[PDB]
Order: structure tokens, then C-alpha cells, then sequence
């Protein structure tokens, strides 16, 4: 039963219990073996154990597609120091150790447990007679696409090699198959269900975007004669929450430009925010400084570029300001989730401009356009131009910003508990829009 | 899993009009397609309308100009207007809730396809009440 599993995890992967109940629950529903599953979590999280665990215990072999040989081979060397039978085919292989593969594959009891294929080799009818034998003979227990999403032009990350999977798994038809990503919009999530053709009932493991400690709000500029002592206000507010330990904590504040940086770090620390900005204009000397001093504690507050990056993790950040709204929703995301890592309360705050909006919106095209001489249209160009208009919308809308995240991600209406500017008060951002509008001209 | 309640669907008079809801419920992120199906009896199941997320409409050859299908994409509920009402129009008629994204607050969720248990309309040529 569930005891087999646990034993197996101990007794090969060396873990006590699964990360997450969310992975133990995606794992067991692989073992099952009964229904296509979609797992969907982030880098880190133990994906691969989900597929990895249950493809042991198959009593038959899993392919398992993954689109570079980076990626493979992290794995089937790991997979190899705990003395499982897994082996990689792709065309930076010797002829010679190819066939002798190919061969293994194609006897009665072939040694491999765990194959490893690019969807190059997986499409090439160089293969389909080993695949074809494979589900003749009824060898194979799972079909495995990692990187799922790349199946999507509505994704970032598109590969024609992925469209020709959907025909492989209609072949591979008894078999259960598992489709994996860190990043799936619903457009992206429908695209692979659709264009792999997985099996409905398809049972999906999505690790939420929600965080109960994160306060979220916008403010827009346009609207405030003191920007810099609104953002003063902010900053001490977040920062001395514990009159015990003083001023507790630091904070990150976000900008477009080096120059608004530097400036930014002045207006604060000249207000009595002691403030450092961080670009890639400074010394590598200055920057290790500046660092270090954030990092210690020395100074509270940063003031970055989207330079400052999830290389450098602190639990304790009370607070992330976006001084400038984001090229991305999945931007903003990311950086805003920088605070609150500790799991005590944080917060968010994005300043809205529509000078922003359209300097940024410009910037995008332009850069768009760039790529098109160089490398002509594609579908990606405009998935660009819709992650930044869902941020856009995040702002010039009313409703829990918790669950503006979790709909533009796919994720269940959030438990929100006037954990944002607007379920704590619906009026006020009203008020703020209509005055926006006002302001419109 | 989801619940489908087809409702609407009675005995009627030639020329007569009826309505057609049917409401999804669940843990429904999204439908890609709420679609109204018909049998008669010994013949097989058809397309009678369907209607995107997004508002894309498909109708039957034979319903065009007489029957509007129509959906609240936030309630997970689907219409269907029929208008001039034949008695080959007499079936059992079906809701399928196509491509249905159903996930809790855990990231558990689910995507199939669902069905009613149907809904019977009847059309009658007699000309006078009953
Ligand atoms: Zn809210």
C-alpha cells in the first residue's frame, strides 16, 4: 500500500517524508496509475520524485521525455549513485552504445527500468519499432513529459519537436502519462492537455501562488503630492512592527531606471529611511558593499533594479515597494515574493503611474519589434504584450489581489482575510479609481 | 467531481417556446465548452449548440434561427432558447460541461469532461389546448 511507497523512499531516495503534502498526494495518484496526472510546482518541490518513485515500483520500464541533455543528465547520474537502472538516448551518444541500447530495449527482459529520450529520438522513426515492441510486449509503465509547457506557443519556451508527442501517447495508449512544468497559465495548462492528449480524467497537483502574510496594494502616484514621504510612511510602517527589537527587519524598493535608483536612496535616507541603491551601473566593489550592508542589517533598505535577484534569499524581508510597475505579472510575482519568506506578516506595494504604464508598454513594443527584424513574427512577441497587460489590469482594477494572482495563474479563489488593499476596504480603492479617472486627462 | 442539473424541459404545443438551464457546480475554475446535446428515441445523440468561453457559437443545422444558446460564464450556467418548436424536435436533450478545471485551495484540482442526466421535451401538433 501507502507502506511500500515510504519504504521505497527511504530505502533508495533516503527521505523520512515528501516535502509537501501536495507531492505525497501527486506521487500516490502516479502510483494508482489509473488516470493521466499534470503536476504543475515549482523549481525545487521534488518533481521528479513524483515520477521517479512510482516508475521503480512499475514492475515495467518509463520513458521519460525531457527537451535538453542538461536536464537529463543532472538526473540519471543521481539516479545511477542510488543504483537504478536508468540510461539516456540522444544523438551526443556513439553510434555504437546507441545500438547497443536499442538492443537492450528490444529483449525480452531489457535491463533498463528508467529511459531517458529527447522528443528529437521519441518522434524519429529510428525509434517507433523499439516503442512499437515496447507497448507490444506491454514493458512500458509510464509515459513522462517533463517541461510540459514547451508544447505551447502561448508559452515561453515553444518547441515544434512537443506537438509531435500528443500521437505518441495516443500509441503508448494502456500506459499512464505525467506531464510536468514549473509555469502554466490555464491557456498553457489547456494547450498541454490538449496537444499531449492526455486521457481525461486528468489529475492535477498545482502548488498555489497564495500567502497568507503578504499585505498587497497599490497606490497611484498621480494621486499623492508627497510620493517620497508616502513611501517614508510605508517603509517605517513595515519596518518597527516589534518596538522590542526597534526598527525590525529590511525591505527591498524596485526601479525601472539606475538613475531613479540612485535618487530614490537619497529621498529616503534624507527622510530618514537609511536607504542604498544596488545597479550594475556601480563598482562590483560598491555593489559587494551594498549587499553585505542589506544582508548584516546595517541598512534596512535597498533600493534595486530587477538586478537584485532570488540568488540572495532573506527571511526576514518586511516589505517589497515597486517604485515603477513591472514588465510582467509573473515579474511582479516573483520580486513582490521576495518579503514575508520568514512566513510574519509583510507587504507588497506596487506605485501605479500610467506615465509608467505607457513608458514600460513603449519600451516592450520596441523591443519586440527589435526581434522581429532579427528573427521575424511569432506567437511569443504577443504573450509578451499579455504579461504585461494582466499587471495593467492587476492595478486599474477593484477586487482581492490575492485572487487577481491565483486567476491570471489558474490557481482556486485564495482565502484572502482583508489581506489586501481591497478586501480591507472595497471603498477607499474605489474612491482611488474614480479619483484616477478624474485625473485621466 | 461536478454536479449537472438539467431543468426546463416539458410537454409543449407546436410553435411553443421553452428554456433550457442547466447549472454547474463544484470547485469550477473555467468550462472550455457548455454544449447542449438531443437524442430521440432509436436514433443516435447529436449537436444541438455549443458555446465557448469567450462566447464562440455552434448550432445544429436544423435549430439555426430558431434555438440561442447562451452561457454566464461566473455562474457556470447554460441556456438554451428554443423558439418554433417542431415535433421532430421531440428528444431527450443532454448538457455536456466540456473541458471542466476543477481545483481546490491545495493544489488538487481535476479536468474532464461531464454530463446531465438529461431532460425530456415533447412537441405536440395537436392545434387546441390538449
Ligand atoms: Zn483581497
Amino acid at each position: 500500500p501507502e507502506r511500500r511507497v515510504r519504504s521505497t523512499l527511504k530505502k533508495v531516495f533516503g527521505f523520512d517524508s515528501f516535502k509537501t503534502p501536495l507531492q505525497e498526494s501527486a506521487t500516490m495518484a502516479v502510483v494508482k496509475g489509473n488516470k493521466d496526472v499534470f503536476v504543475c510546482m515549482p523549481t525545487g518541490a521534488g518533481k521528479s520524485l513524483c515520477y521517479q518513485l512510482p516508475a521503480l515500483l512499475a514492475k515495467g520500464i518509463t520513458i521519460v521525455v525531457s527537451p535538453l541533455i542538461a536536464l537529463i543528465q543532472d538526473q540519471v547520474d543521481h539516479l545511477l549513485t542510488l543504483k537504478v537502472r536508468v540510461s539516456s538516448l540522444n544523438s551526443k551518444l556513439s553510434a555504437q552504445e546507441r545500438k547497443e541500447l536499442l538492443a537492450d530495449l528490444e529483449r525480452e527482459k531489457p535491463q533498463t527500468k528508467i529511459l531517458y529520450i529527447t522528443p528529437e529520438m521519441a518522434a524519429s522513426s529510428s525509434f517507433q519499432p523499439t516503442l512499437n515492441s515496447l507497448v507490444s510486449r506491454h514493458l512500458l509503465s509510464y509515459l513522462v513529459v517533463d517541461e510540459a509547457h514547451c508544447v505551447s506557443q502561448w508559452g515561453h519556451d515553444f518547441r515544434p519537436d512537443y506537438l509531435r508527442l500528443g500521437a505518441l501517447r495516443s500509441r503508448l495508449g494502456h500506459a499512464p502519462c505525467v506531464a510536468l512544468t514549473a509555469t502554466a497559465t490555464p491557456q498553457v495548462q489547456e494547450d498541454v492537455f490538449a496537444a499531449l492528449h492526455l486521457k481525461k480524467p486528468v489529475a492535477i497537483f498545482k502548488t498555489p501562488c497564495f500567502r497568507a502574510n503578504l499585505f498587497y496594494d497599490v497606490q497611484f502616484k498621480e494621486l499623492i503630492s508627497d510620493p517620497y514621504g508616502n513611501l517614508k510612511d510605508f517603509c517605517l510602517k513595515a519596518l518597527g512592527q516589534e518596538a522590542d527589537k526597534g526598527l525590525s527587519g529590511c525591505g527591498i524598493v524596485y526601479c525601472r531606471t539606475r538613475e531613479a535608483c540612485e535618487q530614490l536612496a537619497i529621498e529616503l535616507s534624507c527622510r530618514g529611511v537609511n536607504a542604498k541603491a544596488y545597479h550594475a551601473g556601480l563598482k562590483a566593489s560598491e555593489r559587494t558593499l551594498v549587499q553585505n550592508d542589506w544582508m548584516e542589517e546595517k541598512v534596512p533598505v535597498i533600493v534595486a533594479t530587477i538586478s537584485f535577484g532570488m540568488g540572495v534569499d532573506k527571511a526576514n524581508v518586511r516589505f517589497v515597494a515597486h517604485w515603477n510597475i513591472a514588465k510582467s505579472m509573473a515579474g511582479y510575482y516573483q520580486e513582490s515574493g521576495r518579503a514575508g519568506r520568514d512566513g510574519k506578516p509583510s507587504w507588497c506595494r506596487l506605485y501605479y503611474s500610467r506615465n509608467d504604464r505607457d513608458q514600460v508598454s513603449f519600451l516592450i513594443r520596441k523591443e519586440v519589434a527589435k526581434l522581429q527584424e532579427k528573427r521575424g513574427n511569432k506567437a511569443s512577441d504577443k504573450a509578451t504584450i499579455m504579461a504585461f497587460d494582466a499587471l495593467v489590469t492587476f492595478c486599474e482594477e477593484l477586487g482581492c489581489r490575492h485572487a487577481a494572482i491565483a486567476k491570471y495563474f489558474g490557481d482556486a479563489l485564495p482565502a484572502c482575510a482583508k489581506g489586501c488593499d481591497h478586501c480591507q476596504n472595497p471603498t477607499a480603492v474605489r474612491r482611488r479609481l474614480e479619483a484616477l479617472e478624474r485625473s485621466s486627462s | 467531481q461536478v454536479q449537472l442539473q438539467e431543468s426546463g424541459g416539458g410537454l409543449v404545443q407546436a410553435g411553443g417556446s421553452l428554456r433550457l438551464s442547466c447549472a454547474a457546480s463544484g470547485s469550477i475554475f473555467s468550462i472550455n465548452r457548455m454544449g447542449w446535446y438531443r437524442q430521440a428515441p432509436g436514433k443516435q445523440r447529436e449537436l444541438v449548440a455549443a458555446i465557448t468561453s469567450g462566447g464562440s457559437t455552434n448550432y445544429a443545422y436544423s435549430v439555426k434561427g430558431r434555438f440561442t444558446i447562451s452561457r454566464d460564464n461566473a455562474k457556470n450556467t447554460v441556456y438554451l432558447q428554443m423558439n418554433s418548436l417542431k415535433p421532430e424536435d421531440t428528444a431527450i436533450y443532454y448538457c455536456e460541461a466540456y473541458g471542466t478545471y476543477t481545483l481546490a485551495p491545495t493544489g488538487e484540482g481535476e479536468y474532464d469532461d461531464y454530463w446531465g442526466q438529461g431532460t425530456q421535451v415533447t412537441v405536440s401538433a395537436a392545434e387546441n389546448l390538449y
